[PDB]
């Protein structure tokens, strides 16, 4: 599921579920 | 920027991981 285009709540979720209890940062305007 | 690298282009885990804590 982290091999595509991932854009908007889409790549928010991956983000999710990839890092975990990690956490993440989202930046749009990076 | 990550909308960049897996949204307008195709993303890898190698990418995503740069953005966890």
């Amino acid at each position: 599921f982290v091999n595509q285009h991932l854009c908007g709540s889409h790549l928010v979720e991956a983000l999710y579920l990839v890092c975990g209890e990690r956490g993440f940062f989202y930046t749009p305007k990076a | 920027g990550i909308v960049e690298q897996c949204c307008t282009s195709i993303c890898s885990l190698y990418q995503l991981e740069n953005y966890c804590n």
